[PDB]
């Protein structure tokens, strides 16, 4: 079938890459179709729908059913987010800045953002739960490197705000995800992994200074940890970077800031 | 009323009769195009 | 063929129509595109013949 | 800062056996030891694995595959495990030539035992294709693995199986080789013109270029949110977080449109896939539509002539 | 205008160069000052490649090529029209791609987010600059970097592969390719896995991680983890790109002859340099 | 052949019919440019041989 | 059989369209089919 | 024979017909483009060769 | 499915088959008439 | 060989109907495909140079 | 060799089944592969070389 | 030598005796191939030779 | 040290170095038993 | 680790010895069988 043609230059070759631009244009929409399942309908900075919503219409909705009996989620559906915003509008067009009313981090907006999820803990496959301190689990120790536990917990302003009691696990995942580090108030409160350095001598957290130790949200019950509150704490110490930028010990932003 | 859709018997046969009508005067617009071009020169 | 309109509760106007209308578009450059490549039919070059143009 | 690239401390405990769904435990063997280099980067339990039918089956195509070719290389090295040392790279198990065309009289020395591998890598390479489907079944999971194994399974068939029956000879199939089916690429791209100017080559250097770019990106956007949990991806789809929201925000930001914690992951499958299905594509066209890809391209507004 | 939730995360601050001159955003972009300077740069690189066009006589967009400078011309300017416009398009592609992982630093940053993105994008600019600057700086002359058309720059690919016979026997060049292949692989697992345990057989109940863990350790015998997979796929990536910015960084530069002449000093090791039969000898 | 139409409780209408209507137009195109690429049933070739077009 | 959600009454009348509209495109294709083998066979 | 119906009690109707239509259009396929490739029974070179087309 | 559903489905398969087998016959009689591959 | 009977007190009969199926069909093709390779045996050039097409 | 029969309390006769049952196939078209190889035993070439099928 | 035995509570049965068959079986395949190999001991053509087959 | 472990790693150590061993008897045009005895008893 | 360590070292000494072996058998001299096969007659 070497090189003949229907018609002009066109073969086999021509039709096949022909019939494949079309397929790749229908792949494209359906692609961006199951995207649009989050976050959509668009709305204007006031709440109110916006004359846009696309070239691209919405989906149909499909449903997840939730294991352990914890429901349904039908998508794309109704999103409200059942928490009010401490926000006010900089100016009256849109595509600009919401300034904070009050403290940002802590009515929890900016970096410091963080979602109503259920407030429940997520489970492992077998029904118990899934992130578990290290005491409350049955058979694990630290296995390499670094053992973090008994160390001094330094913030980013060179002072030491408490030390390190448990760390939390995640069971089936066998990784740590929390350091419990606990202050002389007394109180505990969690430190996401990511967010510490563990050094030789010291557990470093780049994100917050002592002072915004103690603000950390806690947990409900002490052996737990939900969804919620782990929004709650990853948020916080998230939107540390940005706004416990200025009381921060650190040689680069001091030398622009002097510069600046 | 299989409700895939969720139209009615009145809704479906009036959206089904304005489409036919549709296509019928585009058939007719193709009909005299392929008249005039068969008699400029024909295919056959 | 009476009957036909019930092919309206298997399928959701919308996305037919869209279909429709793409495939219809489609299939007319199709055709024109064919006419336009054999040497007779290139209606342009035709014409082109007919007037002395070239 | 800390960057998430690798665990700074480990912990284990109790080896998990795993779900339990429809699943024959008879056939799933035991945990395997744990690996602290492993541990590093990921996981580092091994096992169990599960030993079925096809696994059996395939199993032993797989080791008789790989055992002819082994021996086939002995042979050619004159049974000396120096030379065999030396030259592991350039031998090779090569089809029939082209007089013998599509028969099975060629001598057990110019490609009978290449008949014979090749026999044994069909069923080890469908075996495993049907463990694939089987494994998703058993758990209650989905398909897709199998059908994305199947593009690849699709350009292996082409290079291997219906290219050859097309062009009615079993000497255009691949040898098995290092170097040798190197060249068999290079000599494959200079008989035909270029392969750069096949449409469906471009196509598939474009989604292979595509996988690495998405990946990259995708690997990226979670490493940089996994600072709120991103990585548990599952639970972002049933209840979305923070880590899902910032990572949209920062593609809708940065480019004008995002995707979801779900859409990403049928981006990433179609990408991969489209490789190996416009390669086939492409490699089938080759030879037996186009044997000249420059002088196509040159006809088809591609080459400057 | 703005997702059902993004108006909670449109904050001022967080960014690297002049305050809230820029701090605004153009639809959903988010402009700032690095993005100022990349649409600036973006666009004058179009208009450019058009003029391109227009000089050398055609419209079609697979045959407009900007060619770089002629051997001859070294590493000095070029007159416009023959090989100067492929320069002042390589600055402003320089900026344009320079200005963009800035910006993605600032969108980073904004959100509160680790910068692993603009990372990776620093990968692949420095493989372009490789294959721009480095090597053809290195080795004498802009006519050793590529044109830009979409199909004339595949013939520079074919060109510089065939200086040195087959291209595949460059052994940075093999882990290369190794590297794209499982990472290709790796993205199709991956994407496979999450969508199945996502989607299930059909009105069952949505999967749990335990579920893809125990698929593929059915599978194959080892599972690597969520976080194993997603830094197992950076890496990869990387790697993919680092070794051939390598591979061609030493090409024609340390190495100038048939690439399996290179492979040769195995064969010619001392125990076995002598040795009758087998391939070689 | 009379309950033939049993199949209907085994297969989902939309479905079906989506797939036929793509399998119809799909094997027509096929059959289409197989009679033009074969020199006779070529009918534009033809014709432009009949009337002495070229 | 209770795989797709239709009673007996409704299979057979959709059955029953479709299998005229089928009818109806194989008419169509017989008069075509008559048509090119009196214009040129193939046999 | 009598007894095969029992076939049904081991196998889903659904999925043996899905892959039972799969397998038919399969086959059917491949016979066709085997004839196709023979000089003879490709039977569009074959007319074109009895009645003097081209 | 019981026994009863068995057999009538069975049934209305074959006499589908049969049917299908039926159109095969005369086709191939048809090529076998026109041109012989014996 | 009277009580092989009992190999279906060993074996799932599903799962082994399904393995046989594709196995007969895949002996089957491998044969035609044997036979169809060699200038003997493949029927259709024995039925080309039978009856004068070529 | 009386006693061998507890090789059956060791293994599951499942598994062995399976196993024997592909060992065997596969062995089986391992030397029926071998055997058409070698000019001689490829008992295709044979019959052609004696009834001239040439 | 007597209580070699013991070894079996050191090895479980099972992985020793896949082991073991796999083990036999390749080795026999092994020599069988380097028996093969040579133009001598390749039975084959040592019967071809001595009943002139070619 | 694991009795078991060592005495898999011990099986196949003996068994790949006698198959080495022989290998490279095999290479050399002499001690090839089956290729001396070809040439003894005019099997050429 | 005395474990790995062991395995580690006779892997080292396993192979360090094939590696000489190897060298030695690669010399026209010092291969012990093919200069008994010279001095014995064996072409
Ligand atoms: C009407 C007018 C006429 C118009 C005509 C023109 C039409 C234009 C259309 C334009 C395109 C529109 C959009 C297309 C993409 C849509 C994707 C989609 O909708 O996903 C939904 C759906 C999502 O499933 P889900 O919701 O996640 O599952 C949830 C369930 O609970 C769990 O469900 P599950 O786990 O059971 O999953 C089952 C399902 C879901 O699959 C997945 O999970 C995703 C996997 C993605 C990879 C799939 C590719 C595998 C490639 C197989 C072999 C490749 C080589 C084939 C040969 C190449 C062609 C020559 O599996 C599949 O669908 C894949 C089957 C692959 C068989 C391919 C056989 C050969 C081609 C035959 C064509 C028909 C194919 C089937 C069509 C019907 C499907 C129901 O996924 C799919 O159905 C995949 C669609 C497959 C499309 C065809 C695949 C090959 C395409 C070839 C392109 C060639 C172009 C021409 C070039 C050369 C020409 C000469
Ligand atoms: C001089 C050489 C030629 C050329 C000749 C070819 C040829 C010839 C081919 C390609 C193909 C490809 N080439 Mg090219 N290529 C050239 C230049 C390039 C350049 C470049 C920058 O220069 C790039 C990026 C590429 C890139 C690509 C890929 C997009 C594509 C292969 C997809 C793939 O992953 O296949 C790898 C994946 C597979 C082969 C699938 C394997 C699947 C099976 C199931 C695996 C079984 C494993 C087996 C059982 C082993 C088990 C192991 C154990 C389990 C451990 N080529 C030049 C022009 N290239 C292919 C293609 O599709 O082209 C259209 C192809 O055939
Ligand atoms: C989308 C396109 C991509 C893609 C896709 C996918 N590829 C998959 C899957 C998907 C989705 C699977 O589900 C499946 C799997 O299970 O993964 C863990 C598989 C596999 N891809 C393998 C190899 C491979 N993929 C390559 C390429 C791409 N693949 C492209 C880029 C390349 C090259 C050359 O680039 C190679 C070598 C094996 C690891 C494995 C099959 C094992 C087998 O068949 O064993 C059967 C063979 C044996 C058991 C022999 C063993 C020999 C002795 C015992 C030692
Ligand atoms: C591991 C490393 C991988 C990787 C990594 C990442 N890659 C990233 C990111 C990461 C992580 C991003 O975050 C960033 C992004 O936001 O993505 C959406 C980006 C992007 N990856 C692009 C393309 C791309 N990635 C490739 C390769 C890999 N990427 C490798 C494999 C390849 C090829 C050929 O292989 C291509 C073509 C753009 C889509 C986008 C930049 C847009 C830009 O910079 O716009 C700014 C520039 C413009 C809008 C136009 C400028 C036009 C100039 C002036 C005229 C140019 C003509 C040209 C010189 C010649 C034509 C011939
Ligand atoms: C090869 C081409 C393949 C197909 C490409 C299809 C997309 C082409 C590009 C479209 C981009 C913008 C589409 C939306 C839009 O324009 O809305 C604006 C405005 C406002 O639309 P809107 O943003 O307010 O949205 C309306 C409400 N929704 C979202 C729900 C639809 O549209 C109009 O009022 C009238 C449109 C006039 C026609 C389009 C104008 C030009 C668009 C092309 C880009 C700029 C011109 C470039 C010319 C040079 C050549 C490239
Ligand atoms: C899978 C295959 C993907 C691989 C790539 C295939 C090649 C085609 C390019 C597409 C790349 C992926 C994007 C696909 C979907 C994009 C999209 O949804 O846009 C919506 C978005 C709109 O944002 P949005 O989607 O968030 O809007 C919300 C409302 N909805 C969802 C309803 C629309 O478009 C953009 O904002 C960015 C533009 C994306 C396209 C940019 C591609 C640039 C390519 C330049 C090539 C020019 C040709 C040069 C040729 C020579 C010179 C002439
Ligand atoms: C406030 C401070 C004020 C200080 C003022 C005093 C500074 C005095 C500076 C005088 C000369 C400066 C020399 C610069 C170093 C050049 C290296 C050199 O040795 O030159 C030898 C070569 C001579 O090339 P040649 O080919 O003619 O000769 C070969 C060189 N020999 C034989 C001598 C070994 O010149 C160059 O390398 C030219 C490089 C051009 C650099 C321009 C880059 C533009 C900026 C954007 C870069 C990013 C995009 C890249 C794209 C580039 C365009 C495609
Ligand atoms: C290369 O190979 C070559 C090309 C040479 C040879 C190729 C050969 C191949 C094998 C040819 C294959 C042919 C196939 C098998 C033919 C199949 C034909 C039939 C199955 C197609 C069916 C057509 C019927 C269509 C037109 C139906 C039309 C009905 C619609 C108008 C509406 C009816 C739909 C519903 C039921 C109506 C209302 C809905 C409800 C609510 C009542
Ligand atoms: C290269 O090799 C070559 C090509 C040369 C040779 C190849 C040879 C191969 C081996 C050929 C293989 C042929 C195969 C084995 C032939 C198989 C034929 C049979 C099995 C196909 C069956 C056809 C029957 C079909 C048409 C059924 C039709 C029935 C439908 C119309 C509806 C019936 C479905 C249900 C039961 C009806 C509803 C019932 C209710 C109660 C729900
Ligand atoms: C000392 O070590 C020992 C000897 C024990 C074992 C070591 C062995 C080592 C040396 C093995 C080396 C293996 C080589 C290096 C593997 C290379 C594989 C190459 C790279 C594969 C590349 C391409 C091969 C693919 C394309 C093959 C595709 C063929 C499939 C499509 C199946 C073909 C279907 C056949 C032709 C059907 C024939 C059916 C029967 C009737 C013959
Ligand atoms: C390339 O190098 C060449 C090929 C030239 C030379 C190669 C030499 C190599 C080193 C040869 C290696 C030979 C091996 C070491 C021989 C080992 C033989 C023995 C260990 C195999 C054992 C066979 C026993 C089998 C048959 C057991 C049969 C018992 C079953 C029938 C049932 C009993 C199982 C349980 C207890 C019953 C309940
Ligand atoms: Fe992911």
């Amino acid at each position: 079938m070497v090189g003949v043609t229907a018609f002009g230059n066109f073969d086999l070759a021509s039709l096949a890459i022909y019939s494949f631009w079309i397929f790749l244009a229908g792949l494209i929409y359906y692609l961006q179709t199951e995207n649009m399942r989050e976050g959509y309908p668009l709305e204007n900075e006031d709440g109110t729908p916006a004359a846009n919503q696309g070239p691209f219409p919405l989906p149909k909705p499909k449903t997840f059913i939730l294991p352990h009996g914890r429901g349904t989620l039908t998508v794309p559906g109704p999103e409200s987010e059942d928490r009010p915003i401490a926000l006010a509008r900089t100016a009256v067009s849109e595509g600009f800045p919401h300034a904070p009313t009050g403290d940002p981090m802590k009515d929890g907006v900016g970096p410091a953002s963080w979602v109503a999820r259920r407030d429940l803990p997520e489970l492992d496959g077998h029904g118990h739960n899934k992130i578990k301190p290290m005491k409350a689990a049955a058979g694990f120790h630290v296995s390499a490197g670094k053992n973090p536990i008994g160390l001094p917990v330094r913030g980013c302003d060179l002072e030491i705000a408490g030390k390190v009691v448990d760390i939390w696990v995640d069971i089936p995942e066998q990784m740590a995800r929390f350091l419990e580090v606990e202050l002389k108030d007394g109180s505990t409160r969690l430190l996401p992994m990511q967010m510490v350095k563990v050094q030789s001598n010291r557990v470093h957290v780049n994100a917050l200074s002592s002072d915004l130790f103690a603000g950390i949200p806690t947990i409900k019950s002490p052996t737990e940890v939900t969804l919620l509150e782990e929004d709650k704490i990853c948020g916080y110490v998230a939107g540390g970077l940005m706004y416990a930028a200025p009381k921060r010990k650190s040689v680069v932003a001091a030398m622009l800031a002097e510069y600046a | 009323d299989l409700g895939y859709t969720g139209l009615t018997d009145e809704q479906a046969q009036e959206l089904h009769s304005v489409y036919m009508s549709g296509l019928w005067l585009f058939s007719a617009v193709a009909i005299v195009a392929h008249l005039a071009v068969y008699i400029w020169r024909p295919w056959f | 063929m009476s009957k036909f309109y019930k092919i309206w509760m298997i399928f959701d106007p919308r996305r037919v129509f869209v279909a429709q209308g793409v495939f219809l578009f489609l299939l007319a450059v199709m055709i024109h595109l064919i006419l336009l490549s054999t040497p007779s039919y290139n209606w342009l070059e035709i014409s082109a013949a007919k007037y002395n143009r070239v | 800062e800390y960057q998430n690239i690798f665990s700074q401390v480990q912990v284990r405990g109790p080896a998990d056996l795993g779900m339990t769904e429809d699943v024959n435990l008879a056939n799933r063997s035991g945990v395997g030891p744990f690996s602290t280099l492993l541990g590093w980067f990921g996981n580092a339990q091994l096992g169990p694995i599960y030993l079925g039918s096809l696994g059996v089956l395939s199993l032993f195509s797989g080791l008789m595959w790989f055992f002819t070719i082994g021996i086939w290389f002995w042979y050619q090295a004159g049974w000396n495990p120096a030379v065999f040392l030396r030259d592991l790279f350039f031998f090779s198990l090569e089809p029939p030539a082209p007089e013998y065309g599509l028969s099975f009289a060629a001598p057990l020395k110019e490609g009978g035992l290449w008949l014979i591998a090749s026999f044994f890598m069909f069923v080890a390479v469908w075996s495993w294709w049907g463990r694939t489907y089987l494994r998703a079944q058993a758990l209650g999971m989905g398909k897709h693995t199998a059908w994305a194994f199947l593009s690849a399974i699709w350009l292996w068939m082409v290079l291997g199986f219906i290219r050859p029956i097309l062009m009615g000879s079993w000497s255009e199939a691949v040898p098995y080789g290092i170097f040798s089916h190197l060249d068999w690429t290079n000599n494959f791209s200079l008989v035909h013109g270029n392969l750069f100017y096949n449409p469906f080559h471009g196509l598939s250097i474009a989604f292979l270029y595509g996988s690495a770019l998405l990946f990259a990106m995708h690997g990226a956007t979670i490493l940089a949110v996994s600072r709120f949990g991103g990585e548990r991806e599952l639970e972002q789809i049933a209840d979305r977080g923070t880590a899902a929201e910032r990572a949209a925000l920062f593609w809708r930001w940065t480019m004008g449109f995002n995707a979801t914690m779900e859409g990403i992951h049928r981006w990433a499958i179609w990408m991969a896939v489209l490789v190996t299905l416009t390669g086939g594509i492409g490699i089938l066209l080759s030879g037996t539509v186009v044997d000249n890809w420059y002088v196509w391209g040159q006809n088809h507004g591609m080459a400057p002539l | 205008a703005l997702l059902s939730f993004e108006r909670k995360y449109r904050v001022p601050g967080g960014t690297l160069v002049g305050g809230n001159l820029f701090d605004f955003w153009v639809g959903p972009f988010y402009v700032g000052f690095f993005g100022v300077a990349t649409f600036f740069f973006a666009a004058l690189g179009i208009i450019l490649i058009a003029w391109s066009a227009v000089l050398q006589g055609t419209w079609n967009p697979q045959l407009i090529s900007v060619y770089p400078p002629a051997l001859e011309y070294g590493l000095g300017g070029a007159p416009l029209a023959k090989g100067g416009l492929w320069q002042i398009i390589t600055i402003c592609a320089t900026g344009a791609f320079v200005s963009w992982a800035l910006r993605e630093v600032e969108i980073c940053r904004k959100l509160g987010i680790g910068y692993h993105i603009p990372f990776a994008f620093a990968f692949a600019i420095l493989a372009y600059l490789t294959l721009v600057l480095f090597r053809p700086v290195m080795m004498g002359a802009w006519g050793y970097a590529f044109p830009y058309g979409i199909w004339t720059h595949l013939d520079w690919v074919s060109n510089t592969g065939y200086t040195y016979g087959n291209f595949h026997y460059n052994p940075a060049h093999m882990i290369a390719i190794s590297f794209f292949f499982t990472n290709a692989l790796a993205l199709a697992l991956h994407g496979a896995l999450v969508l199945s345990a996502a989607n299930p057989e059909k009105g069952k109940e949505m999967r749990t991680p335990d579920h893809e863990d125990t698929f593929f350790r059915d599978l194959v015998g080892y599972s690597i983890g969520t976080l194993g997979i997603h830094r197992l796929g950076l890496l990869l990536s990387l790697s993919a790109v680092f070794f051939s910015a390598l591979c061609m960084i030493i090409t024609g530069t340390i190495w100038f002859d048939q690439w399996v002449d290179w492979w040769q000093w195995w064969v010619k090791l001392p125990w076995w340099a002598n040795i009758p039969g087998g391939i070689n000898g």
